[PDB]
DNA sequence: ACGTGCATAGTCATTCATGA
DNA sequence: TCATGAATGACTATGCACGT
């Protein structure tokens, strides 16, 4: 029996826990804004073919695939993570297309795994775009059976777009979501002004990213907290719901709440008001009625007494309920395996850096493949030019190896090319097919020239990110939801 | 006549309505927590209340009364309806003049229907006699046309009909997404439930009628009673002709 | 609003429930002895490639695949059904190879889905043997996306081997498990004496199937109940555990129970004795101690008082505990979509009939495929004899359509065959490669003749079932566990 | 001697030996692992107490709230000893308290939570060396013809693999080396032959050298002061590998 | 009254950091 | 004290038929 000191054990064990939680659980990677479970769920669905070009698969299949290949944890919590990524009130830009009961902004829980189906969304398809072209590093999974991606291509700034909230050890993150179109403008500027220093970049990006854009709409009051978040990495952003005063015909006036701030439970909100009327801490309120429905959305009617001023009651609601509540921004993300609080300019820059890396790696991959096919095509063209001879040679061979070896001698060919000639079908010996081989060589050599040009010019590389991202935004970009007002 | 609805002495699972008028109020007795959850969302909270029932309901024909009254699901139903049972039945205290039973279109939903109808017929018969009991018919298919509004079908025939008509009309469907087939209420979202089973202007309800009470009493006792032999012989005798009951 | 009478509704709805439960849930198909959930789980695992020639897949994947494609029900109960098929104390011949904690014969429940891995057993691979050769009818699944098997090939009598227990509506089944070698002998006799009547067949089969063979070993007392079950389809079979009396150094005696009858919970058994000794209905017992372990198996030590006779206490245990308990046999199975109580000869015969059906259908499948291959090969041979013209023809053709239409005219060939000539690789034009096409034609034509011969001879068909089954039994057959004694 | 159940936790699978000096309590992570352990154990001398979920932090949580926790009550009741000033080692029902958690980080975390409970409520158990840590296997080498071997580290895996191949043994490249990701994945036999069989199990005895230093470390790591913990991790995580060099 | 097996998931308690 | 969000599933109750 080996002896171990309690201090040694405690320090080692707790640090090991803290670090993996920090780096590999609770906090998002800065490049794709994803935690490990998010990334693994999405890739599992992707590899399984659960894409928008096919009907929704049973969500159990997504969980099981994620669990069995990438995420060595429980089915229950993985389903919760998948479900969340499908809720339009949770994610500003949902990555999962859910079919069925995925719950509500209130206390209505999602249906069980057995009831729901799920697939990737079109935007989630942009997260995984060209992942199979060596655009990101892969590592062995938890048992070395298969490979998994360390990070996704993330062809739109997902971290800032969808935000992230996570409790780790010794630290926690709380990045709000943002409007995709505004983020794109920031990225476009970062690409154009690629040499700009941090001071200029921060000023430019802050001008274009006007503030958080919550999926729950609502209001942002003030500009200081937003500015603090972008300048410091920490800031308190005051949120408000939307209240509309209605006057009944010779009746009492009532407050109609149609929107609430981010991450405010509708049922808890109603209950909080109801309980604060009981012992009596919100006088002036006469009646509370939830006229909400699937067709009109949120609609909480608060009828107030006749000897009560509407504006007074609303301020009381702002004071004593989450009708007004603050978002505690803490821009914490994992950068190169290290947790870091980032300015807005750093978040954009780091993302742009990732995009450029992806495009360069994609280009390199395509160039290598383009060369390989060209290499083989060159072989085919040699065969076509001496087609009469090629056939006669193969015929007299006792094996295919003698036929192969001869082809090398005849046309001065590699082993790969001769093999490709051997694998050639009589299909392609038709006139148009022979011409198709010729033209295909011409096409690839043209593509190779294009690819070489890209790798030699950073200008084009930045241009590709801009144009491809622009295409994504034009298709999937939407209006702002959260309205920004002054004090 | 008016009665108070719960808002922050009734079942915890009950999502009551706002209207205090039973004549205008409706109670949707739903199969499963998922379906009940979606119903709670898609309903008209003014006139429609939801009581989700979890698991197969206890057979009041087989189980003794004391055990039945201890069953949480039966208590929920009896309490929600407001009326007593047996001799203490008082229709005046009925909290909903429409009691809609909504179960899956699958075989297990049919079973729950018989168990619920047995509870009603044995404990609260006047609810059936006065036409307060209804059966909601869930959809079986949802046709998702590429450009046109989606259509719901409540049978294989209607599916074939709506498919043919739309195609003839020049509409088109994906052969991938295509026609979604519902295998239960739990697979539906709030909107879907509203537009097929809860919206009073499109819902397909069947009102449970009671003609011969004595004959009904016998059938309930045969199918639901403790006598297995009687039930076995009845099934082997009549299952052969179940298709031809309405021909 | 449409009116419906309560009698019509009740009758229609309950009958619909009863029938599907009877035919499609609780009761086994006579041919493979499987209920729908069993069949769907196994095929899901099979189609997923979760086979013994590859490592155990996470059992969640088997459940999810079964749920998403074949079994429109809950993940929980599906896992339970999968788990059962992996327990050696439940199934006499397990169909699932489980890895991890699958519970115990006591009250120790199996581990959750997340913990366990699972794959098919070699015998389960015989259940599905050549299922892809149209040996069984397939039907569309619950949403028509994919096909599922109506019944498995079941190349060993699984119903009798593993038995079945199920509660339906108006009826229930309880078939005990049996020894594979004994069942095989019965099948071998049935094949040889294919013309024997039911009277003779029952006598023969009952002689070879000495009785049920439970996975929990134990004892069968008497022969009447067994005989009743095989002759009537119902019988009460008296089971007993194994008790061995031990003496102590002091001279105290103790009873050691090392085996229990089928489906007796070990923990409930110990508890029952414990409760029957306090109140005091099993006097003579001094102490109860469970000395069981994973290494010694079941070992319940019952120390008895000095003024106690061993057999008296044992007889009391037989009387007042499940140390002696009867198996209520009721040979109910679905035959051609109809529930039927069957004699043993009927159970064997119906299975043999299924095997013959499988072999004929397999043969038909192989014969059709052989002809197709032969048909195309004949086309290729025609091309080789006029190879100079064929190639010249394809070359001089402006497209592949011109080349194809020409090939038919040139060699008097089908379009399918002409297609094959076009699809031919330049590899196949080598001398030895030309020769293989010739020989392959000669090879297949021999196979076609053989297959035709099989279909024309019922003798060979029966012979194949015998020989193939014999191979399975020699490999996977085991010793008897339950010992049969007289009164 | 003390009576075994056949007034203790319902989850407790007690042993048969009435002698605490010979008795052992395996505190296990999870119902699955605890279930398998209950089967693979030596029921004579080894008792099993499965713990469900993350243990409550007694450093952070108020005293009364800790006493309401079902898992803490289970431990305190099963050990027989009191807590704090009412601690009486004489009533210790097991002279060997083996903590058995997954090799993963969450197992490490549960260990720290348990060690914190013990150090704060029942310190003498640590001081007198009654607390041990079971080291679960990480790999199982499945040789084609030979008996299977278990490995407790990546290095040992590479070594046993190398030795076996050199000795002429062979492994499947499919089944091959099974990697354990937790105790819940193991069956009864596997647990016995790696963590419970006293002749092969790898236990580590928790020793307490400097009580004052330990007190400070516990308060830093487990306390409510986040800043202290944050700075401590950033300060010492960089050198966690080199603690035993 | 209990076991059987295929059908019809929400509730329950902690770690962890932060601000009300 | 509460919400947040990924981490660490056993218990609870009916139908159904049958035998102790
Ligand atoms: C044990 C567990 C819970 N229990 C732990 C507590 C101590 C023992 C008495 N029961 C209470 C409640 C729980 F409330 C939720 C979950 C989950 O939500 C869950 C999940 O997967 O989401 C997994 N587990 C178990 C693995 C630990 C959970
Ligand atoms: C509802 C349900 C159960 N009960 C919980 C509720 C208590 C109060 C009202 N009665 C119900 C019944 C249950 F004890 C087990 C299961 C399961 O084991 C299970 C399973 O999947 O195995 C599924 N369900 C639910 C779908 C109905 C179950
Ligand atoms: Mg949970
Ligand atoms: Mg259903
Ligand atoms: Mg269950
Ligand atoms: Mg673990």
């Amino acid at each position: 029996i080996e002896p171990v000191d309690i201090e040694q054990e405690m320090q080692r064990s707790y640090i090991d826990y803290a670090m993996s939680v920090i780096v590999g659980r609770a906090l998002p990677e800065v490049r794709d804004g994803l935690k490990p479970v998010h990334r693994r769920v999405l890739y599992a669905m992707f590899d399984s073919g659960f894409r928008p070009d096919r009907s929704h698969a049973k969500s159990a299949r997504s969980v099981a695939e994620t669990m069995g290949n990438y995420h060595p944890h429980g089915d229950s919590s993985i389903y919760d993570s998948l479900v969340r990524m499908a809720q339009p009130w949770s994610l500003r830009y949902p990555l999962v297309d859910g079919q069925g009961n995925f719950g509500s902004p209130g206390n209505d829980p999602p249906a069980a795994m057995r009831y729901t189906e799920a697939r990737l969304t079109p935007l989630a398809m942009e997260m995984l775009r060209e992942i199979d072209e060596e655009t990101v590093d892969f590592i062995p999974n938890y048992d070395g059976r298969v490979q998994e991606p360390t990070v996704l291509p993330s062809r739109f700034p997902n971290l800032l777009a969808n935000g992230s909230g996570g409790i780790a050890v010794g630290m926690a993150t709380n990045i709000p979501p943002h409007n995709l179109r505004e983020l794109a403008d920031a990225v476009f500027w970062a690409l154009e002004n690629h040499d700009a220093d941090e001071e200029e970049t921060l000023a430019a990006v802050m001008g274009r990213v006007k503030g958080p854009d919550f999926p729950t709409a609502g209001l942002i009051v003030g500009s200081q907290g937003t500015a603090d978040a972008y300048k410091t990495g920490r800031g308190s952003i005051r949120m408000r719901g939307v209240v509309e005063v209605e006057e009944d015909s010779r009746g009492r006036t009532s407050l109609v709440i149609t929107e609430l701030p981010y991450q405010v439970n509708h049922d808890n909100f109603i209950t909080s008001i109801a309980e604060q009327v009981r012992d009596g801490k919100l006088a002036g309120i006469s009646n509370i009625e939830d006229q909400s429905s699937d067709r009109v959305g949120l609609r909480i009617v608060i009828e107030i007494k006749r000897d009560a001023v509407a504006k007074v009651v609303i301020n009381n609601l702002y004071k004593h309920t989450q009708l007004q509540t603050s978002f505690g921004a803490n821009m914490l993300a994992i950068v190169d395996g290290v947790p870091r609080t980032l300015r807005l300019d750093q978040l954009i820059r780091y993302y742009v850096d990732h995009q450029l890396d992806v495009i360069v790696r994609r280009t390199t991959y395509r160039l290598r493949k383009a060369n390989e096919r060209a290499h083989i095509l060159r072989g085919l063209v040699k065969a076509l030019d001496a087609l009469d001879e090629v056939i006669a040679l193969i015929r007299a061979s006792e094996t295919v190896d003698i036929a192969r070896a001869g082809l090398i001698e005849l046309l001065d060919i590699d082993e790969i090319q001769a093999q490709a000639i051997l694998d050639m079908q009589l299909r392609r010996l038709a006139a148009l097919e022979r011409q198709r081989i010729i033209d295909d060589l011409a096409k690839i050599e043209a593509e190779i020239a294009d690819l070489e040009d890209i790798l030699a010019k950073p200008e084009r590389q930045r241009g590709i990110v801009r144009d491809e991202l622009a295409e994504i935004v034009d298709r999937h970009g939407d209006d702002r939801r959260t309205r920004i007002i002054a004090i | 006549n008016a009665l108070v609805r719960r808002k922050s002495g009734l079942p915890g699972k009950l999502a009551d309505c706002r209207s205090t008028d039973p004549r205008k109020s409706e109670l949707y007795v739903v199969e499963g927590d998922s379906a009940g959850g979606s119903a709670k969302s898609g309903r008209d909270s003014m006139f429609q209340a939801i009581l989700p029932l979890r698991g197969k309901i206890i057979n009041v024909e087989k189980a003794r009364i004391d055990r039945v009254l201890k069953n949480t699901e039966v208590q929920a139903i009896i309490t929600a309806l407001g009326t007593g049972i047996h001799d203490e039945f008082d229709i005046g205290k009925l909290r909903y003049h429409k009691i809609v039973l909504m179960a899956d279109a699958d075989v297990d939903g049919q079973h729950i229907s018989t168990l619920l109808l047995t509870l009603l017929f044995r404990f609260m018969r006047p609810l059936i006699e006065n036409g307060h009991v209804f059966l909601a018919q869930p959809p079986l298919y949802k046709l998702k046309w590429q450009r046109s509004d989606p259509e719901f079908a409540y049978s294989d025939r209607e599916r074939d009909g709506l498919l043919e008509a739309g195609l003839k009309a020049g509409k088109k469907i994906n052969k991938e997404d295509g026609i979604q087939r519902y295998k239960g209420l739990g697979e539906m979202d709030a909107k879907e439930l509203w537009e097929t089973t809860m919206d009073p202007s499109v819902r397909v309800l069947r009102q449970v009628t009671l003609d011969d009470a004595a004959a009904a009493d016998e059938l309930f006792s045969i199918l639901m009673g403790e006598d297995v032999d009687a039930r076995r012989s009845f099934i082997t005798r009549n299952a052969k002709d179940v298709r031809f009951l309405d021909v």
